[PDB]
RNA sequence: UGCUUCUGGGUCGGGGUUUCGUACGUAGCAGAGCAGCUGCUGCGAUCUAUUGAAAGUCAGCCCUCGACACAAGGGUUUGU
RNA sequence: CCCAUAUCCGCAGCAGGUCUCCAAGGUGAACAGCCUCUGGCAUGUUGGAACAAUGUAGGUAAGGGAAGUCGGCAAGCCGG
């Protein structure tokens, strides 16, 4: 007969070939759509999970309960060097797709990149590009260039670069790099080349690409977990106590003349380690690195106006399971897909943000830089020794 | 320089770290002669009953956190085997493990 | 923003820890953990217990 | 204007939380929770400032054996609040009320958590204290 | 993911952090008292000082550039 | 000689069944439970590495407290 009382589906058949995702870096599967009339710039970048904390700004909205009271607020914490683009590659429009129709690499390409492409970096002769090295030196090379870019710009419709990361300005274990093709978007073609021409081995900080309050994506690929029962999976029922071949189970798995079982019932497989897109998340802060300068390096990231310390956004005991973020880094509202020390893809938004809660300013009155490893109550050293005194130990 | 003899020092504490209880000291055994098997590259290492008798000193789910020891490396002795070199493992009875370096003894 | 002060121990409460108590005839009460939380509801006494502030005020120590 | 922010609710069909005004009423069963949907085996869950409907179980017998529309002023759930705070009281209270929102009695014994005070007037006129 | 840019990771040590709550010893004219010897000396749970002490802390925490050794290697295949 | 988680009967070195004798210290009312000495054994027809689901046997759960279910089944409270 029929279902006597009504109840929504389980779980969502919109993300559903629940297996182990194909790719460890996040896949931009669509970019923004480009009008010649922007100027030149870039589309998404390239971070990494360090961590989560508090963050205390004034709210500015209009007839809400909470205008201008404080709210402590999450965020997250991502890591993100300047990426190095080290090549160029143009798409063709086919009546078959999106052909890729010629890729350019620059003269020098760091042996960051170029362990991306040995799988074994211990037991290779590192020699990649050594014969392509020597297209950049010679006129028999350099006029094949010059037509390779003549040719992208009368033909080629997508303008894409590739820009690595920076591996060892990270607290990670591995040097291996991450190699990206951020989609340029901006004016005609041939503005759009010689544009990238000027920045093959150039580094590109975060500031070029991401603004302040701006709604960005972040792809990535969620925290794996395993071989997971249906419960855990689907988060379906559990059966009451009484029952015999287990309990954290699925009772019905279908009809009878429907003679399989259908791909819409809940069944147990793995669990996490998907790729998620996950949308309008705000950049509430573009921190800046450490750097030298006078002998005295300035490490105040995490000072605002209303503070006005001089302790970076690195917690009492740096953050847990990643490190030190000595780096540029954005600070996300909110949760974020994946686990520490996982390189997240930060796109720009594919819509036209037109919503007070989007639009938005943010002013950080506080940011939390106690410890995580524990129930820290201190947020600098210094605070903590003036509060203890002196110990033993001295 | 190829028998040589120098002391250590093992955190069981965390080369046993999660184990069940009814196999702490004998993971604890497994992990010293795993241990002596990487600091010398001697598959062959014979525990002494001392080391024993001290890793079961508590009992069988209560290993020490740390301990002292000293791998001696030494010639094959009658029964010239595919090995060549095996490594004693010592006791060294120790009041404090605080500023204990890896030492050199020597003879 | 208002740093309050744990009433078991007296730590500085920073805007995103602890919790607040309310008993039954007002008297709010702010704590940091649940350590301080769990020693006031045990109806412990500040001032025996060497880690809290109470305690090391009324003992003098430090300075 | 401003709208009720979504607190932890903690108080499921079958609660009996104690009535903390003057109306003789001693205990509140509450027997269902009003603006609530609902969901397959999901009981209604009442928090600090969601109206219910109750009944009394102990008090003046002229309150007992009927429904009567209710206010829970205190909850024992911690809730948080926007401004990061986790909030609890010492024990589940509410008052009786009618449909349009003023306070069957005259008076509240205890506090009134400002997520009530908020939102019903009536209730904060007579409340004792806030949050 | 790492596996000789005098570097690289690994172990140990140290520092940061953090959890619990003030270690053994010793000192005390603190201690309900009791006993012996003519004030002294013993027994005595607990207390105070040394003592936010002691203990643990990456095995899936963070920094060392502190000692120690190690790492240029092995096996199987693949052709336009 | 065995007299029973291997000498008997259950097809077997089978968690079943099968008649008696003697009977230490502590705690405690106690031949109760728990640790120990005399005496005995090597985990009950195997080991190693992992620590997924689903199980089996134990646990603990914020707020509510039978709203679950045919039914307070199970568990829990109580306990000297
Ligand atoms: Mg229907
Ligand atoms: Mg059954
Ligand atoms: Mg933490
Ligand atoms: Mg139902
Ligand atoms: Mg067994
Ligand atoms: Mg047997
Ligand atoms: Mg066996
Ligand atoms: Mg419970
Ligand atoms: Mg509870
Ligand atoms: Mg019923
Ligand atoms: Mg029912
Ligand atoms: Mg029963």
């Amino acid at each position: 007969s029929h279902r006597k009382f009504s109840a929504p589906r389980h779980g969502s058949l919109g993300f559903l070939p629940r297996k182990r995702s194909s790719r460890h870096r996040g896949k931009v599967k669509s970019f923004p759509k480009d009008d010649p009339s922007k100027p030149v710039h870039l589309t998404a970048f390239l971070g990494y999970k360090a961590g989560m904390t508090h963050i205390v700004r004034e709210v500015d909205r209009p007839g809400s309960k909470v205008n201008k009271k404080e709210v402590v607020e999450a965020v997250t914490i991502v890591e993100t060097p300047p990426m190095v683009v080290v090549g160029i590659v143009g798409y063709v429009e086919t009546p078959r797709g999106l052909r890729t129709f010629k890729t350019v690499f620059a003269e020098h390409i760091s042996d960051e990149c170029k362990r991306r492409f040995y799988k074994n970096w211990h037991k290779s002769k590192k020699k990649a590009f050594t014969k392509y090295c020597k297209k950049w030196q010679d006129d028999a090379g350099k006029r094949q260039l010059d037509k390779d870019f003549s040719s992208m710009k009368k033909y080629c419709q997508v303008i894409r670069v590739l820009a690595h990361t920076q591996m060892r300005l990270l607290p990670l274990r591995q040097k291996k790099a991450h190699l990206m093709e951020i989609q340029v978007n901006g004016g005609t073609v041939a503005e759009k080349l010689d544009w990238a021409r000027e920045r093959l081995e150039q580094q590109v900080p975060v500031s070029q690409v991401f603004g302040q309050d701006e709604m960005i994506d972040v792809i990535g690929v969620t925290k794996g977990k395993g071989y997971k029962g249906v419960t855990s999976r689907w988060h379906t029922k559990k059966l009451p106590r009484k029952t015999h071949r287990g309990l954290r189970k699925v009772a019905c798995i279908g009809a009878w003349h429907p003679a399989r079982v259908a791909f819409s019932v809940a069944r147990a497989g793995q669990k996490g380690y998907h790729h998620r897109t996950e949308i309008n998340k705000k950049i509430y802060k573009i921190g800046q690195g450490y750097l030298i300068k006078d002998g005295k390096l300035i490490k105040n990231n995490a000072s605002t106006d209303y503070d006005l310390s001089d302790k970076s956004i690195n917690p009492l005991g740096g953050f847990v399971h990643y490190g030190e973020v000595t780096n540029d880094f954005v600070m996300l509202k909110g949760c974020v897909v994946g686990t520490k020390k996982r390189v997240l893809t930060l796109r720009k938004s594919l819509l036209v943000q037109t919503k007070r809660r989007a639009l938005e300013k943010i002013d950080l009155k506080f940011i939390d830089t106690t410890s995580k490893f524990g129930h820290g109550r201190f947020q600098t050293v210094e605070e903590k020794k003036a509060f203890m005194g002196p110990l033993k130990k001295d | 320089n190829e028998v040589v003899t120098r002391e250590y020092t093992i955190n069981i504490h965390k080369r046993i770290h999660g184990v069940g209880f009814k196999k702490r000291a004998p993971r604890a055994l497994k992990e010293i002669r795993k241990f002596a098997m990487k600091e010398m590259g001697t598959p062959d290492v014979r525990i002494d009953t001392r080391l024993n008798k001290a890793v079961w000193a508590k009992g069988i789910r209560n290993v020490p956190y740390r301990i002292r020891v000293r791998l001696s490396r030494k010639r094959n002795e009658d029964e010239d085997s595919p090995n060549k070199l095996y490594t004693l493992v010592t006791y060294v009875p120790v009041t404090t493990f605080k500023n204990l370096q890896t030492v050199n003894v020597d003879e | 923003m208002k740093v309050e002060l744990c009433s078991f121990s007296g730590y500085k409460i920073y805007p995103g820890h602890g919790r607040r108590y309310a008993r039954t005839d007002g008297k709010v009460f702010q704590f940091l953990n649940a350590k301080c939380e769990s020693a006031f509801l045990s109806k412990r006494n500040p001032r025996q217990i060497n880690w809290t502030v109470l305690y090391r005020r009324k003992h003098k120590k430090g300075q | 204007s401003g709208a009720k922010f979504r607190i932890s609710l903690g108080l499921p069909v079958g609660a009996v939380i104690n009535c903390a005004d003057n109306t003789g009423a001693k205990n509140l069963y509450i027997i269902s929770v009003k603006g609530i949907k609902g969901r397959l085996n999901r009981l209604p869950a009442a928090g600090v400032g969601d109206m219910v409907m109750a009944t009394v179980k102990k008090g003046k017998p002229e309150l007992r054996k009927k429904v009567h529309p209710a206010v829970v002023i205190r909850q024992r759930k911690s809730y948080r609040r926007k401004d990061g705070v986790f909030l609890y009281f010492e024990d589940n209270a509410g008052v009786i009320v009618n449909n349009k929102g003023e306070m069957k009695g005259s008076a509240i014994t205890g506090p009134v958590a400002k997520e009530c005070a908020d939102l019903w007037p009536r209730i904060a006129s007579n409340a004792g204290s806030i949050a």
